[PDB]
């Protein structure tokens, strides 16, 4: 299973997954509550990001069972798909964090 | 047009042969306290007489009768006595009770000599013709602009001076009417004083960098007061630093050297010398756009701040303290930003002089030390009396700050002005939170009794700054209309209210026709007729008609009256 996580190609796959869902998966709300938390914590000027690991499991789970079995790469990647959303919501945000 | 433009040159001559004794001084001069441009222009003339090394006093006033109780222990002998932006509108000769039959000296051809001629330039704009010609003494610098715009005033006018049957009697009543129609309006100002003054120096030919520099400063004053003025005048300034612009370029910076540039200004207060988070936070017009005072405008602020990715801790640290890596930048970032938060009218080039290594000062943020170090330098009307003791005592220590080597005393009227604009951005989100202001239709209502620095308040130019604040914020609240700004302040060491009188002002950037048109305030009529009939013992002494003196307790007829008064 470690193995097949480390492939760059199943990570850039849940990269694409995972900004898919920050943004566009807007749970029980006309709002993604997470890209709520982007632009918030960008006005909170912090690094943590918060996700409660919700609407994660309820975001078709599969990057869940990812997550709970082989967390740091895809860890990593979230920091990246960080990254972007980031630079969207505020640009120049970055070089803060 | 009692002083030509041009007859400027000759009017100053004449005073010279006037006062021409070095042995003794025959020249006075009066200036109304709490005024930049005023201060300003007194610099001018302090130059240019000791350049004519011509003996002179120098006196400052707040008050009318002040000037008359002054005029009365003034010297016959002195044909010299200057006037600097105050009582112009209204007739200081009546005011005065002079007779020119015992001031003139061989009529006759004929001439009017004085033992003492006063020398009237003033910054209002009604102009009353009867001031301007009834006396000689009375003498009048005019600006030409309102006077021949005057002519038909001017000339009904002098039908009533000729005019001492039906036909006849409705002339004159047409012209009264006239006279009513440029009656009954708010004085304002169309011509900052360091502008003319510098213009007669021109003519003279005596204008250095400093004149410029002065007369910077005082339209710099002028500019809230009157936005349009500012910017009608601002390309005259430019092409006269252009005029006296050095012809080196780019030299190394060394200690001798001193240059004034024309660069990029933003209108946040003491931008260098303060951080950039505070200059935006106590910016009136930054918190009017923003709605700073409440909760959200701070959620906002923190909004954009991150938008331009400026750290926090970063932001809140003094401009001067940033890396130059960032602060060269910072021009395109709000470039970038201010646009997709309509905060870009913000950015506009100002003056900004600097001299050796000290650093480079805006001329707004002078004029802002200027002001602080004029607010909070230092029976009930004895007190009064030595507040205005006071009063003449910080318009005197900001005369000396305007000297260069008083760099310290600048910083200090620095600190004064971020602690006024501290306590004025407290107290305006304490009254927007809590409502304070009562607005009737005719006139929104807001009044000073809890709170502290009540005694900060009651000092007219910390009311004016406060009473411009709450005028940026409500009409940045285009959604009410304008409406006439009324303040009132309590002072229990008086335990009588203050009030000035504020008239609503578009906000910045509003070049509409309909804003084209200025606010005339109608306070000022309002005050003069409650004095007329029915007068709650006000006090008028004050060179500003809006700002009035009340008996607390009498301030609720007045305002009862005010809701009768239709004028407002």
């Amino acid at each position: 299973y470690s193995e097949w996580i480390t492939q760059p190609n199943v990570s850039r796959t849940i990269a694409r997954e995972l900004k898919s869902f920050l943004l566009e998966y807007t749970d029980e709300t006309g709002r993604s509550v997470y890209g709520a938390r982007i632009r918030t914590l960008g006005e909170m000027n912090s690094e943590s990001l918060e996700v409660n690991y919700r609407h994660l499991a309820e975001s078709k789970a599969i990057l869940a069972l990812f997550l709970a079995k082989c967390p740091e790469e895809m860890l990593k990647i979230f920091d990246l798909v960080a990254m972007e959303a980031t630079e969207l919501h505020y640009p120049d945000y970055a070089r803060i964090h | 047009m009692y002083y030509g433009i041009s007859q400027f040159s000759e009017a100053y001559n004449k005073i010279l042969r006037n006062s021409s004794s070095h042995s003794s001084c025959q020249l006075v001069i009066f200036v109304s306290c709490l005024n930049i441009d005023a201060l300003c222009a007194t610099k001018m003339l302090s130059l240019l007489f000791k350049k004519q090394l011509v003996q002179s006093q120098i006196v400052p006033i707040f008050g009318y009768s002040e000037l008359r109780r002054h005029y009365s222990q003034l010297d016959d002998n002195i044909n010299s006595l200057l006037l600097v932006g105050f009582g112009g509108v209204i007739d200081l000769e009546a005011f005065l009770e002079i007779d020119p039959q015992e001031y003139v000296i061989d009529t006759d051809s004929g001439e009017q000599s004085f033992r003492r001629d006063i020398y009237v330039l003033d910054a209002h704009r009604p102009w009353n013709l009867d001031n301007i010609f009834g006396s000689q003494i009375i003498q009048c610098f005019d600006d030409g602009t309102v006077d021949d715009t005057l002519g038909e005033q001017k000339e009904a006018y002098y039908k009533l001076l000729e005019l001492d049957r039906k036909q006849r009697k409705k002339q004159i009543h047409e012209y009264e009417g006239v006279l009513e129609e440029y009656y009954s309006q708010g004085t304002t100002v169309v011509n900052s004083i360091s502008a003319q003054i510098y213009s007669l120096l021109s003519a003279i030919g005596e204008t250095n960098l400093s004149n410029l520099w002065l007369n910077i400063l005082g339209t710099t004053s002028l500019d809230i007061a009157y936005a349009q003025v500012y910017n009608r005048l601002y390309p005259l300034l430019q092409d006269e630093v252009k005029r006296l612009t050095p012809s080196s370029r780019n030299s190394v910076k060394t200690p001798d050297t001193l240059t004034l540039n024309i660069q990029p200004d933003y209108y946040l207060f003491l931008l260098r010398h303060s951080s950039l988070y505070d200059s935006f936070y106590y910016s009136n017009y930054v918190n009017a756009k923003l709605s700073l005072w409440n909760e959200n405008g701070k959620k906002r602020l923190h909004k954009m701040f991150a938008r331009m990715g400026i750290p926090l801790s970063t932001a809140q640290e003094t401009w001067l303290y940033m890396d130059h890596s960032i602060k060269r930048e910072l021009g395109i970032i709000f470039d970038k930003n201010l646009d997709r938060y309509g905060l870009q009218d913000i950015i506009r080039d100002g003056f900004v002089r600097t001299l050796g290594y000290r650093g480079s000062i805006s001329a707004s943020e002078f004029v802002e030390a200027l002001t602080a170090l004029l607010e909070v330098g230092n029976n009930s009307a004895q007190k009064l009396t030595n507040l205005r003791k006071r009063w003449v005592s910080n318009f005197w220590l900001s005369w000396d700050a305007l000297d260069d080597r008083k760099v310290e005393l600048l910083n200090r009227g620095i600190q004064l002005a971020q602690d006024l604009q501290r306590a004025i951005f407290n107290t305006g989100v304490a009254i927007l939170e809590k409502k304070l202001i009562k607005h009737l239709r005719i006139y929104r209502l807001c009044v000073l009794q809890d709170g502290p620095d009540l005694d900060l308040y009651r000092n007219p130019l910390t009311l004016l700054r406060l009473g411009n604040w709450l005028i940026e914020c409500c009409a940045e609240s285009e959604d009410k209309q304008l409406l006439p700004m009324v303040l009132a302040s309590i002072d229990e060491n008086t335990d009588t209210y203050l009030v000035a009188g504020l008239t609503p002002r578009y906000p910045r950037g509003l070049d509409t026709i309909h804003t084209k048109k200025p606010i005339l305030n109608n306070f000022s009529m309002a005050f003069q007729q409650i004095t007329a009939e029915t007068d709650a013992k006000v006090r008028i002494d004050n060179f500003e008609s809006s700002i009035i003196e009340i008996r607390r307790e009498d301030l609720s007829p007045f305002l009862e009256k005010l809701t009768l008064s239709g004028l407002l």
